[PDB]
């Protein structure tokens, strides 16, 4: 008993500080030393080595069961509608409505990009400013800065809602997950507005305006696959 | 976490350490043992399976999708360059005394009988490894000849740690807090070792590829883990203090 | 295998040597005149005094043993050692948390370099022949043959040991007519290919592949 | 034969030209083609059939009216008769004959049933058409769109047009 | 972790002492910060190695050979060395050196050692 907790790392050390007092610091530190080295770790690498080896063989033997293969279908097949239901937006516009070019060709810009980009940027400050005891004023800069922050998220959320098709916007995993984050803003107003807030509200209500901090990382594809390959499991 | 806390509370109340107690260590070995074996599992598989379709996305449709989107289409003369082979060996023995010369120090003495024996061991490797810098004086470098020299910073390092050596003598005799620092920095010795050593040059540029690849996941977890920690400055703004 | 992988990276393990060296000096020194006391994790069976009971602390942080704990010890404030003839630092919070992340990186590299060093072992089908066959293969021609007699010397079918794994059909006597035993087999064990002309063209592989004696390759 | 001194330029989309599905896929791509073109292209619409054609009064002088403009020195044709390389190989007048196509059928359903549910009943008349045109070889399939976006897509058409101007 | 999750449950409100297991709910934070972070994301990271060394591993893949193991086998064809065996001549060495190397007497000793342990 006394030799597996050791093992397991937990109160290691204070059974060595219970031998070290009863027959000197010099020598015993090699039997708990090497306990863990040998005992611990080359076990924890060896239980890491046929997990992470055994899973080999069932991942080459998927390979035949063509999970890859089904999953390269969605990817390919969800990113073409996206594509040619630009077509369709490119095409409606040839009441006058010429001005939805404009806001259409802002989408794509790097300006937009980079600024909604800003926006989230200072969405964290607003948020990761906390502090305990917030000097009087800080809290009215977080309260007209997490306002003035939730309209604008949402007027350049309507603005691709329009811009791009309504149904079209709903495609892509990413624009579903903004309209999310955009929503639950709406309720914070509400319920603030309201003060039928509760414990609980506050909580998740906080934690999706944390979400938008996922805007960053959208460029980025090492991120993308795994959530990807992950819906599908 | 506490694994024995628990136990030994489990084992109390069966009565003391005896045969017919104390045999439910049975029930908490088994639940130790059994429960962390299906953690491995469960999230091992979650994290291998799906991470290796991943990546095969990653090198499969973006590999391909894009090979087709593009298939659409001073003194120089009678230097002494010698002995550089038995230096080899040669230096690669003071780095690992030097090493343990500073391994040796005793902090807790500030008037030790020992540091003054340490402090002479200093002299003599500081005054050797400044040879070294007058040797690569000699061979192309020194912030000249196309800055041979700045083209391997690791040869850099080999300067830097003499000077610091060299800066505490200096100080010293100010006798001032400031060398309280300088002492610390010049530990970096045995990394002097890596610009030297074939084998090792490998093993720690291999570490710094690897880091370069992982950034894609370490980056991520320092969102999520900032993230968790805005929601807990939220649920705990304070309310932890007890009397 | 294991055992063997870890003689093949001796470089990984002296990178995690020199973490607990570098780190156990910068301790030392500055967290080296903590005042030892009872009741607090710097006490007589921890502190950064001498570099065996340094390198010891480090060690028991490396496992996650109460490390938190030890952090808040080293943290400024903290009387100062008797001998010191207002003696902590804030350096600690960085030291302790920046050595758990690089130790446990470094572990992970040194458990993975292993792993993958022998991938071949640990992601085997255990069905097709291996180097495990050819040993045994070995020890009974040993008992069938003593150091160094045998070149031929095959009258008998007493080297039927091996089992449905690489007379059925008769193939073995097929197998038979068709060191020089054992390279036989390996390119017959996995039926690489039955046209009548393996030997030619496998003949003009071991040319490829190799360098030593290749007048009993043929056969 | 002979070049009547232009390569008309006709569409012949994913599927039927009957329904508006297929008729957003082109506007949108024509227009780019007259702003990258100025002059050197020209555009041609017309509602009756060109396949029969001998190298229906009104289709007597269809042909020559095209001709007449071919005459003043592209030219893009318009029609709604062509379905299928076939319906133009019964006359020799070196057309250029673009595609539109989706790799997968599969996409076909999302984008019909997307506009409106009056024509989404109507994607067996549709989705036959794309497999009609899914039987030709590069002889007969001359033009690839095949990239979904456009930016990227309407590119791949000026590059074909720089065989001769 | 267990002194914080338990500081954290006994927590009441802003500025003000605890109170025993005032809301036991938090500790899903506690519970789901640690199955994503320390057990989830750190697998996944573990797993992101493996894949990762494994490209490092096989740039040698060469996929115009065959499998790896004609690469040992072929190696392995200058295998087949004399193996010290040392059969006794003399008959009184025959008669110990049989019954020492019989798989009883291997057998046989095993269970001595086993006994010894005991
Ligand atoms: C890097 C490799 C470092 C290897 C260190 C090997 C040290 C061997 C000699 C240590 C020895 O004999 O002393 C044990 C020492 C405790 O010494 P002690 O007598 O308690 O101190 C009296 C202070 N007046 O210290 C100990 O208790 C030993 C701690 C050893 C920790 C090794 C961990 C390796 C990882
Ligand atoms: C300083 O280096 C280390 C110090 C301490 C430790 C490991 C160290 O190195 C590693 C080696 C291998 C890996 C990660 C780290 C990879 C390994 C692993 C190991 C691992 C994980 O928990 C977080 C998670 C993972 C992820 C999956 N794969 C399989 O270790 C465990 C436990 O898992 C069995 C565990 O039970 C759940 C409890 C503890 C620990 C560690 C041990 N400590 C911190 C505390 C308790
Ligand atoms: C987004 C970067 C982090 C900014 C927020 C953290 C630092 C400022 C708040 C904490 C200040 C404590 C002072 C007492
Ligand atoms: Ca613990
Ligand atoms: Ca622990």
């Amino acid at each position: 008993l006394t030799v597996f907790q050791c093992i397991t790392m937990e109160g290691w050390t204070d059974v060595l500080y219970w031998v070290n007092d009863a027959v000197g610091r010099d020598w015993p530190w090699i039997y708990f030393v090497t306990l863990i080295i040998i005992g611990s770790f080359f076990v924890l690498n060896l239980v890491l080595g046929v997990l992470s080896g055994e899973f080999s063989k069932e991942r080459e033997k998927a390979k035949a069961r063509g999970d890859f293969q089904k999953l390269r279908e969605k990817q390919q097949l969800e990113e073409d509608l996206k594509g040619y239901l630009d077509w369709i937006t490119q095409a409606e516009d040839i009441w006058n409505r010429f001005c939805r070019r404009k806001c259409r060709a802002a989408v794509k810009s790097n300006v937009f990009y980079w600024l909604v980009i800003f926006l989230v940027f200072l969405n964290t400050l607003t948020i990761a400013s906390e502090h305990y005891n917030q000097p009087n004023w800080l809290t009215e800069v977080q309260d007209t800065a997490n306002k003035a922050l939730l309209a604008l998220f949402t007027a350049e959320m309507l603005l691709k809602m329009y811009s791009l098709g309504l149904q079209a916007y709903f495609v892509s995993l990413f624009n579903r997950f903004d309209c999310f984050v955009v929503c639950g803003g709406i309720l914070e107003t509400i319920l603030v507005e309201t003060k039928i807030m509760s414990p609980l509200g506050i909580s998740v209500l906080r934690c999706v305006r944390l979400l938008r901090i996922f805007k960053i990382t959208r460029y980025w594809n090492s991120l993308s696959n795994l959530v990807a390959s992950l819906l599908n499991s | 976490e506490d694994w024995n806390s628990v136990m030994y509370d489990g084992i109390m109340a069966y009565g003391g350490p005896s045969f017919p107690g104390m045999l439910v260590c049975i029930y908490f070995i088994i639940l130790f043992i059994c429960g962390n074996y299906i953690l491995l599992n469960v999230f091992l598989a979650i994290a291998v399976d799906n991470l290796a379709d991943a990546e095969s996305l990653t090198s499969a449709q973006k590999e391909e999708e894009e090979e087709k989107e593009r298939k659409k289409l001073f003194r120089l003369q009678c230097h002494r360059i010698v002995n550089d082979t038995i230096f080899t060996n040669l230096i690669l023995f003071f780095i690992l005394l030097s090493s343990i010369s500073l391994a040796a120090e005793d902090p807790v003495q500030h008037t030790s009988f020992r540091n003054h024996i340490l402090f002479y061991f200093d002299i003599v490797f500081t005054t050797i490894f400044t040879l070294e810098i007058i040797l690569k004086m000699t061979a192309y470098g020194a912030f000249l000849h196309k800055g041979s020299f700045c083209r391997n910073y690791f040869n850099i390092l080999d300067l830097l740690v003499v000077s610091v050596s060299l800066i505490s003598f200096g100080i010293q005799s100010s006798a001032i807090n400031v060398v309280k620092i300088l002492r610390v920095l010049r530990v970096l010795r045995p990394l002097r070792a890596i610009n030297r050593a074939k084998g090792l040059k490998h093993v720690v540029q291999c570490v710094f590829v690897a880091i370069r690849t992982i950034g894609n996941i370490v980056i991520v977890t320092t969102l999520l883990q900032f993230m968790f920690a805005c929601i807990g400055v939220q649920l705990f703004k304070g309310k932890l203090y007890t009397c | 295998t294991f055992i063997k992988s870890f003689q093949a990276l001796p470089y990984v393990a002296l990178l995690i040597v020199m973490l607990f060296f570098i780190y156990a000096v910068i301790g030392m020194q500055v967290f080296g005149k903590i005042a030892l006391n009872d009741t607090t994790e710097i006490n007589r069976n921890n502190n950064f005094q001498t570099f065996p009971q340094a390198v010891l602390l480090l060690f028991r942080c490396a496992t996650g043993e109460a490390w938190q704990d030890i952090m808040l010890a080293c943290m400024p404030g903290k009387k100062c050692a008797p001998e010191s003839e207002p003696c902590g630092s804030s350096f600690a919070v960085f030291y302790f948390i920046s050595f758990y992340m690089l130790c446990a990186f470094l572990i992970i590299n040194l458990f993975v370099a292993v792993i993958m060093d022998n991938f071949d072992y640990l992601t085997r089908d255990w069905s097709i022949l291996g180097p495990h066959h050819l040993d045994e293969f070995k020890r009974i021609w040993a008992e069938y043959d003593p150091e160094a007699k045998g070149r031929i010397k095959h009258l008998d079918v007493v080297t039927l040991l091996r089992r449905i794994q690489p007379c059925p059909h008769r193939v073995a006597c097929k197998r038979l007519v068709s060191n020089a035993t054992l390279f036989a087999l390996v390119r017959t064990a996995l039926r690489i290919k039955t046209e009548g002309n393996l030997e030619q063209a496998n003949e003009e592989l071991r040319a490829i592949i190799k360098k030593l004696l290749d007048q009993v390759v043929p056969p | 034969d002979v070049v009547p001194s232009m390569r008309p330029v006709v569409l012949v989309g994913p599927s039927l030209k009957g329904y508006e599905v297929t008729d957003m896929m082109q506007k949108a791509l024509f227009d780019f083609l007259k702003h990258r073109f100025e002059g050197r292209i020209s555009i041609t619409r017309v509602t009756a059939d060109i396949s029969l054609a001998k190298r229906l009064a009104e289709v007597q002088s269809e042909i020559e009216r095209i001709f007449e403009l071919a005459r003043t020195l592209l030219v893009v044709l318009d029609a709604d008769t062509i379905n299928h390389p076939a319906q133009l190989s019964k006359t020799s007048l070196a057309p250029i004959i673009v595609y539109v196509k989706i790799s997968s059928p599969k996409v076909l359903q999302r984008l019909i049933k997307s506009r409106g549910k009056s024509q989404a009943k109507h994607l067996n008349v549709q989705m036959v058409a794309a497999d009609k045109l899914a039987q030709c070889p590069p002889e007969l399939f001359d033009v690839i769109l095949d990239e979904n976006q456009l930016e990227d897509a309407c590119e791949h058409l000026a590059d074909y047009l720089e065989a001769y101007w | 972790w267990p002194e914080l999750l338990y500081r954290s449950i006994d927590s009441h409100t802003e500025d003000k002492g605890p109170i025993y297991n005032y809301r036991v709910e938090i500790s899903i934070f506690f519970i789901i910060y640690i199955i994503i972070i320390a057990f989830f994301m750190m697998n996944i990271f573990v797993g992101f190695v493996i894949v990762t060394f494994q490209e490092q591993g096989e740039q040698e893949y060469k996929n115009c050979e065959l499998d790896k193991n004609q690469r040992q086998c072929v190696e392995y064809a200058l295998k087949a060395r004399p193996l010290r065996r040392y059969i006794p001549k003399n008959q009184h060495q025959y008669k110990v050196w049989y019954v020492v190397n019989s798989t009883y007497f291997e057998y046989l000793m095993f269970v001595l050692i086993l006994l010894n342990t005991i």
